[PDB]
């Protein structure tokens, strides 16, 4: 009984540090959704100003987008929990060998298996991800923004310098941090519910 | 959020601990108690002897 | 009846309320309800669309 | 007499280690049911986001239920006392065979 | 209308969560005081011992 | 008269209520009648409903 | 209205629960006295044997 | 649990929110929403010119 009481209380105490991991995380990628955020007003701003003003000025907004990535970059790799670098693609959710994935394991209850699987992908390539992020799209729309001249070359007619695809493409970013963060919430209301049947098992 | 870790391995939760620090002197005033009547045994001895 | 006291409901649901103090601090100080993924993780992500 | 005597306050004990088993098992389904309570209240939204946001947002709702789900089970195999996985499938009500209660 | 939908997810009502923090406060206080008399049996305890 | 003292009324009514002031402290300290499925189980579920 | 009967079903008057907190705990002291009235009978059972 | 209190989050939407104040100041005794090139670098650039 007390190995199962003590380990118990130990385990719910590893539960709630795993919840504030997921605080860090969460902070950084709030952060990350206000970049975004900024970048799609400049994409949008950008739109019109493929008439209004000339490839120096999007070479401007370029200048902005440029940094804020730089940004992107500098919370995937900055972001650390006691050392801990999630924001990485160490922790990919899926690679294509499963035995590289490295999940992340929480010890949850006192007992072998009582326990969980985490994992969490953001950086600069973290735009439309088939498998690979892919080649001259869906990368570059998080890392290098179209937005130097090429939307002065063409209207949303070409899909790679195309005005509706950059959009989207920055829309899915979102999404997939938007779906990150939604996941963790949803992971931190599991953890705080097993706490609080860990704490009463414990009484 | 590290500042919350800290402080769950550092600061310790007093309501609990002083609940601790209760139980711990009433057993201290208890176990007094017990060798207030341990060392009555052997005067009673003495009865036998007397 | 000593060495382990019954009173622990009492703590527990003790420090259930000083959570939940906190958490309402956290949204009054901030001004919302969604200051954290894990208050309201589907309104939180409809909301950023 | 006395056989009967010390036999009856074990049965005692017995009765309130029984009850204390309940106690858990009962603070893990009072967790379950803040959970389909949480899982309702995303259902419901979800009926009037049948209008209001797409496949997309919806599929976020399924996010957060399919993780809460994902607790469901958590807690019916994580919850033991003194190692006594209780709300798995193993004690069910009455099975066909009535052996294999 | 946006911003109102906005709102209405991110925007806390303050009036009502301002009553559920003085709710949960005065249970947190309710209850400490049910700590404190929840520690007093065991010293009537040791009554019975001294 | 001593090997067995009558004095079990006292000890049995002694423990009962004690149980019944922390069943108090559990009602008190969660602000509740229904802290436990025991109190009542009818008005649970209802409750639930 | 469903939030009043919710109550009515859950919450407890703490009122009237505070009195019987009173109650039982009082009721708890007068036992433990009359325990330590109950186990000097003996003693004077010893006076006679002494 | 008072070594170190848990009402931070307090504070920094504090500084978060006196933060704010002081910006919104910023731009109302100049009267400009580019007060300072991190405002808006990309319309400060095209305001520019």
């Amino acid at each position: 009984m007390r190995g199962q009481i003590r380990g118990l209380e130990m385990a719910s105490k590893n539960s709630q540090d795993g919840i504030s991991l997921i605080q860090t995380a969460e902070g950084a990628l709030t952060e990350t959704r206000a970049i975004l955020q900024r970048v799609r007003e400049l994409v949008v701003q950008a739109g019109n100003t493929g008439t209004q003003d000339k490839a120096t000025d999007l070479q401007s907004i370029q200048d902005e987008i440029s940094a804020l990535t730089d940004e992107i970059d500098g919370i995937s790799n900055r972001t650390e929990f006691n050392g801990k670098k999630l924001l990485d693609g160490t922790y990919k959710v899926d690679t294509a060998t499963p035995a590289n994935q490295k999940n992340l394991v929480f010890q949850i209850g006192a007992n072998a298996t009582q326990q969980i699987s985490v994992n969490i992908e953001d950086m600069g390539a973290d735009a439309l991800g088939i498998k690979e992020a892919d080649g001259s799209i869906a990368a570059l729309h998080s890392v290098n923004d179209l937005d130097v001249t090429k939307f002065a070359d063409n209207a949303a007619d070409c899909a790679d310098i195309g005005f509706d695809a950059q959009l989207k493409v920055v829309d899915e970013a979102i999404n997939q941090v938007s779906s990150q963060r939604a996941k963790l919430g949803a992971v931190q209301n599991r953890l705080e519910h097993t706490i609080n049947n860990l704490s009463a098992s414990g009484e | 959020n590290l500042t919350a870790a800290e402080s769950r391995i550092r600061d310790v939760d007093m309501a609990k601990e002083m609940s601790e620090f209760t139980k711990n002197n009433i057993l201290s005033q208890a176990s007094q108690a017990m060798l207030a009547q341990a060392n009555q045994q052997p005067q009673n001895v003495l009865q036998l002897l007397r | 009846i000593n060495h382990n006291i019954a009173a622990l409901n009492t703590l527990n649901r003790l420090s259930s309320n000083n959570s939940a103090s906190q958490k309402n601090m956290e949204k009054l100080s901030s001004g919302l309800r969604i200051n954290r993924a894990g208050d309201d993780a589907a309104g939180l992500a409809i909301s950023e669309k």
